[PDB]
C-alpha cells in the first residue's frame, strides 16, 4: 500500500534468484571465489557447503557456463551473460501480451505456411502446420487482420514464441 | 498393550544403515534426525534427513561417533523420541543404551542387561551348558599355564585353536597340530595377546576339520513372542572376515534346520531376547552342529534374508519399539514362506592381490548395474567422490535375487560386469572369479574352500583405454 | 515380477526352438506372489495441458530400496532431451506384499527422485497416489476426468536451485 | 633384439597412455580445442565422441582438472602441470631401489615414534604406528643403522611409501 512499485520489484527478485540474506558479507556483495570452500546457512535445521571448481568461456549468444559443487557431489549451471549485449542475433521476439505478434507456443520447426504477407485471409483458419514428438498440430486464427512483412520465411528452427507473422 | 508413538529418531552410525534406517522411516512419516562428524561431511547420509547436527568436534574421526555425552546433548536438546544404534560402533555397548534409558530416550534394540548377559564368551558359555544346544569342547576358564594347555592337549585331541577374550581382532587366533609347534605357537599367542592388548585370556578348542557355520535370524517383541526367520550361509571365508552370503541352506537335511530352529528359539526364550537377533552355529561333516556365540545386533547380511521371506525388518524394528505385538502385525510361523534364492556380495576397495590391503583415491567415473532381480544398497559411490584412510571401505552393497542358485549367480556375474568403477582400486576380479568357479555352483563349499584355491585369484587385467586416452589428451 | 519369469529369456528360448516343457515352465508351475505398481515418468507439464517440456536436466538422482526395481532409459547428470522422439525419463516399479505397501514404498521413491531443469510430472503421480479413493482398490476409467483437483493440487518450492543461479 | 631399450619405453607408454595412432594429427599434435566435439574411432564398433568443456586453475601442488564431456556424461581428471613452479618444497618420496630404504607399504600418518633420534633399533622391533582401515602396522628394521634425523618428522599429514627413516 505504501510502496508498490518497489514491493513489486522486490517480490519478483527474491523469486527467481531465491531467498537471500543467509549468505555471508563476500557472497551478497563479491561472490564466490575460486578453490576456497565457504559455508551457507540455509535454515536452522540443515546446513550446506560449496566450492567453485571452474568458469567455462562463451560458447552460444552469450551462455557462460559454471561448475559448482553441493556437499557431496558436482553440478553444473548455465548463466546468460549480459554484458555483451551487441551482436544482433535477429530471433524476433512474439510477446503474447501484444496480440499483433504472433509466436509459436511450442518449440519446434515449422512444417508449413498456408498463407502469403499482405494477402486476404480468413476468420478462424488453418494458417500453419505445426509438427510435435508424435502428433500434429493445427493453428487456428484467432482473430481477423493483415500482416504487414514476415521476415522468418520456412525451414528454420525457431523456440517457443517467436515472430514470424504479425497480424494487425 | 502400551502404544507410545514415535515422533522422530535419530541415528548414531553412518554409511548404508543410516540410509536404510532413514529409508524405512520416512516410508511411515517419521521426522528424522541425522549426525556427522567433522571429517565425514561430504558423504551422503547427512543429506537424506532432515536434520543434520555436528559432533565430535576436536575429537578423533574414528573415535567421534564413541562420545556418549554428547549424543545424549545433541538427542535431549531437539526432541528426540527414539534411537537407531544400527551396527558396529555402539551396538555392543552397555553403557550407551544405560545412559539412553537415563535420559528418556527410547533406545531401539534388547535391553541393556541382556546386552551385558551376552557380553564377554565365559558367560554365553556356561548358559550355552545350563541351558541350550551342545557347544564345541575346551577350556572354560582362560589359559595362561604351560601345564594346562599341555594337559588340555592330552586329553582331547592334538589340533587345537587359541582364542583371545576381551579382543574383536582376529590376532589372536592360531592353530597347534603337534607338541613342537604347540610350544611356539603358545609362546607367541601368549606374548601377542598380552601386548596388543589388555588381559590375555587365552582360550582352547579344538579345530574342526571342515567347518561350515550357519546363522538364523531371530526376531522377537516385548510380549515373550519370538519368530525365527530361517537359516543363512557364509561358508566363504577369506580367513575370518566374511566375504560372500547365500541364503537357502545349500545341502542341509530338513531335521537339521528343524533342529537349528528348534534350538535357536529355546536359547532366545530362555535369555528373554526382546528384538534382532542372530545365533552363530557350527556343523560338522558328520551332521553334528556346535554352539559358538550370539550377537545382539542386527547383522549386516540381514537384507538376504529379507528377500527370501520379503520381510522388512527395520519395519518391524520399530514397530516393536512402539509396543505393537507380533500378531497385531501379522507375522506369525505359518505365514512366513520361502520364494527363490539370494546371493550377497560387497565391493570394497582392497586390492585381491598382494595381501587384500586397502586402497585410498578419488572415484572418476561410477555407473550402475540395476536390472531384473538386482536390488541396489549404495552407500557411498558418485562421480569425484573420495574414499577416506581411516574409516571403512565400503562401497556398494550388492544384491542379487533369482528363482534358483545358479540364475542367481548368473545375475549376479551380468550385474558386476555392467558396473564401472575406474581409478579407484577394486577387488570385482575375484569376485568374478569365484562366481565362475564350477565348486561354487556345486553347492557344497567348506570354511578353507578359498585356502586351497591359489589358483583362484586369475587377477584379470583391462585395457582401459578409454581413461588412458583422456590422460594423455589432458 | 509377481511370477519372477523372465519374458526376454524365454522369449529368445523359444526363437531358438527349446520347447515350453524344457525350459520348465507349465500353467500350474507359476503362482501369484505379491503386488506391483508401475510409473512412468515424463517431462510433461501437470498443469498447462500435459504438454512436452525439452531442455537440459542439471540435477539427477536415484532412490533405490527394499522393493524398487530402476529401468534408466535416458536419465543422467547434464542429459539434453529431444522433441523428436517420446518423452520417457525413468520406468520405476514397486513391489509389495499388499496394494497399500507398494503405494506407499513408490510415494516414497518418488519422493527420493530429484530431477532439477526440466520440469516434470512427480506431483501429478503423488496427488494420485495420495487419493483414498485409489489405495481403495476400486478405479474406472473416468476417474480422471471427474476429479479436477489432481491437476490444480500442485505443492512446488524449487529454492536451493535459484540460490547458485545467484552466486553465478 | 632389434632394439631393446626402444622396445621397452614404447611399450610403457601405450601401458600408461594408451592406444595411439586412432586418433587425428591435429588433435594427436595439437590436441583438441576448446567447445569443439571431434570424434576418434577405436574398434569396429567402438566409436566414441569427445568434447572439452574447461580447464580449472592449479589447487595446490599445480595440479589442474579438466572436465571432459565423453559421449553424453562428463568426466573429471587431475593431471600434473610441468611448466608451473616445480621447486620441491615438499615431503620426498621414498626410493624402492634401496631395500635398506623404509617406506610405508600402506597410506597413513604417524601418530607416535617409538625410537627417538639417536637410539638403536634392532630386528622385529616397533618404531612407528601407521593408520589404515581399522588395522595397525609397526615397521621392523632390515638391518641395524644410526639415526640422526627424523626425516617424516612427527604428527605430520603424510602419504603412503615415503622417507620414515634413512641410514647412511
Ligand atoms: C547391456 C548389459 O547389461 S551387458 C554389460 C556388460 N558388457 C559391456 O559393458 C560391454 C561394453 N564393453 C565395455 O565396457 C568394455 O569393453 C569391457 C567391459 C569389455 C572391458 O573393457 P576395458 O578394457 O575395461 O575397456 P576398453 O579399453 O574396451 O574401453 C571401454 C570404453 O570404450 C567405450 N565403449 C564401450 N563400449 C562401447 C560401445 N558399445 N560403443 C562405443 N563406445 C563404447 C566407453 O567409453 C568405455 O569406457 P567404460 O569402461 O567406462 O565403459
Ligand atoms: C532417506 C529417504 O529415503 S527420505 C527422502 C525424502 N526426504 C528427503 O529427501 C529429505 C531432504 N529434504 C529435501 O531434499 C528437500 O528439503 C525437500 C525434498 C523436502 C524439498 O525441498 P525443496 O524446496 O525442494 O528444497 P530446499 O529449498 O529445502 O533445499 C534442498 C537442498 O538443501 C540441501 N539439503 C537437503 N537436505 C539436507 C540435509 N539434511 N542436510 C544438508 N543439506 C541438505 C541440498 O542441497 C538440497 O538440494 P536437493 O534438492 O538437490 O536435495
Ligand atoms: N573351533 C573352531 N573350529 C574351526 N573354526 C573355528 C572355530 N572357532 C572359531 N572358528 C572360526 O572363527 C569363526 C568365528 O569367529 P568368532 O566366534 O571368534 O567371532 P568374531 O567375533 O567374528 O571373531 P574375530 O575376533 O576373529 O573378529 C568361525 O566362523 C570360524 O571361521
Amino acid at each position: 500500500a505504501m510502496y508498490p512499485d518497489v514491493f513489486a520489484h522486490f517480490k519478483d527478485f527474491t523469486a527467481t534468484f531465491g531467498p537471500l540474506d543467509s549468505l555471508n558479507t563476500r557472497l551478497f556483495l563479491q561472490g564466490p571465489k575460486i578453490a576456497e570452500e565457504f559455508e551457507v546457512e540455509l535454515e536452522r535445521g540443515k546446513t550446506l557447503h560449496i566450492k567453485a571448481l571452474a568458469v567455462s568461456d562463451l560458447n552460444r549468444a552469450g551462455q557462460r557456463q559454471v561448475f559448482f559443487e553441493l556437499n557431496g557431489q558436482l553440478r553444473s549451471i548455465l548463466v546468460k551473460d549480459t554484458q555483451a549485449m551487441k551482436e544482433m542475433h535477429f530471433h524476433p521476439k512474439a510477446l503474447k501480451d501484444v496480440k499483433g505478434q504472433i509466436g509459436a507456443p511450442m518449440p519446434g520447426k515449422v512444417i508449413d505456411i498456408k498463407v502469403v504477407a499482405g494477402a486476404k485471409v480468413a476468420k478462424g483458419q488453418p494458417l500453419c502446420v505445426l509438427s510435435a514428438m508424435k502428433m500434429e498440430t493445427v493453428v487456428t486464427s484467432p482473430m481477423e487482420g493483415t500482416v504487414r512483412k514476415v521476415h522468418v520465411t520456412k525451414d528454420m528452427t525457431l523456440e517457443g514464441d517467436d515472430l514470424i507473422l504479425e497480424i494487425e | 498393550l502400551e502404544y507410545k508413538p514415535i515422533k522422530k529418531v535419530m541415528v548414531a552410525n553412518r554409511g548404508e544403515i543410516a540410509i536404510r534406517v532413514f529409508r524405512a522411516c520416512t516410508e511411515l512419516g517419521i521426522r528424522t534426525v541425522a549426525i556427522y562428524s567433522e571429517q565425514d561431511t561430504g558423504q551422503m547420509h547427512r543429506q537424506k534427513a532432515d536434520e543434520a547436527y555436528l559432533i565430535g568436534r576436536g575429537l578423533a574421526p574414528v573415535q567421534a561417533y564413541l562420545h556418549i555425552p554428547d549424543i545424549i546433548k545433541v538427542a535431549k536438546e531437539n526432541n528426540v523420541d527414539a534411537v537407531h544404534p544400527g551396527y558396529g560402533f555402539l551396538s555392543e555397548r552397555a553403557d550407551f543404551a544405560q545412559a539412553c534409558q537415563d535420559a528418556g530416550v527410547r533406545f531401539i534394540g534388547p535391553s541393556p542387561e541382556v546386552v551385558r548377559k551376552m557380553g564377554d564368551k565365559v558367560e554365553a558359555r556356561a548358559i550355552a551348558i545350563a541351558a541350550g544346544v551342545p557347544v564345541v569342547p575346551g577350556t572354560d576358564a582362560p589359559i595362561t599355564s604351560l601345564h594346562e594347555a599341555h594337559e588340555f592337549s592330552n586329553t582331547y585331541g592334538f589340533p587345537i585353536i587359541f582364542k583371545a577374550a576381551y579382543g574383536g581382532g582376529g590376532r589372536g587366533m592360531r592353530v597347534v597340530h603337534s607338541y613342537e609347534e604347540l610350544e611356539e605357537n603358545y609362546t607367541r599367542a601368549y606374548s601377542e595377546a598380552l601386548a596388543a592388548f589388555g588381559n590375555g585370556a587365552l582360550f582352547v578348542e579344538k579345530f574342526i576339520e571342515k567347518p561350515r557355520h550357519i546363522e538364523v535370524q531371530i526376531l522377537g517383541d516385548q510380549y515373550g513372542n519370538i519368530l525365527h526367520l530361517y537359516e543363512r550361509d557364509c561358508s566363504i571365508q577369506r580367513r575370518h572376515q566374511k566375504v560372500v552370503e547365500i541364503a537357502p541352506a545349500a545341502h542341509l537335511d530338513p531335521q537339521l534346520r528343524t533342529r537349528l530352529t528348534s534350538d535357536s528359539v529355546k536359547l532366545a526364550k530362555q535369555v528373554g531376547y526382546e528384538n534382532a537377533g542372530t545365533v552363530e552355529f557350527l556343523v560338522d561333516r558328520h551332521g553334528k552342529h556346535y554352539f559358538i556365540e550370539v550377537n545382539s545386533r542386527l547383522q549386516v547380511e540381514h537384507t538376504v534374508t529379507e528377500e527370501i521371506t520379503d520381510v522388512d525388518l527395520v519395519h518391524a524394528q520399530i514397530h516393536v519399539a512402539e509396543g505393537r505385538s507380533l500378531p497385531d502385525l501379522g507375522l506369525r510361523q505359518e505365514n512366513i514362506r520361502i520364494n527363490g534364492c539370494a546371493i550377497q556380495c560387497r565391493v570394497t576397495t582392497e586390492d585381491p592381490a598382494r595381501s587384500f590391503q586397502p586402497d585410498t583415491g578419488r572415484i572418476e567415473v561410477f555407473r550402475s548395474g540395476e536390472g531384473m532381480g538386482i536390488r541396489l544398497d549404495n552407500a557411498s559411490a558418485f562421480q569425484g567422490a573420495v574414499i577416506s584412510p581411516h574409516y571403512d571401505s565400503l562401497l556398494v552393497k550388492v544384491i542379487a535375487h533369482g528363482k534358483d542358485h545358479p540364475t542367481a549367480a548368473t545375475k549376479m556375474s551380468r550385474a558386476l560386469a555392467e558396473f564401472r568403477v575406474r581409478g579407484v582400486k577394486t577387488n570385482i576380479a575375484f569376485l568374478q572369479n569365484v562366481l565362475n568357479n564350477q565348486q561354487f555352483l556345486a553347492g557344497t563349499v567348506d570354511t578353507q574352500f578359498i585356502d586351497e584355491n591359489p589358483e583362484l585369484f586369475q587377477l584379470r587385467p583391462a585395457q582401459n583405454r578409454a581413461q588412458k586416452l583422456l590422460h594423455y589428451l589432458g
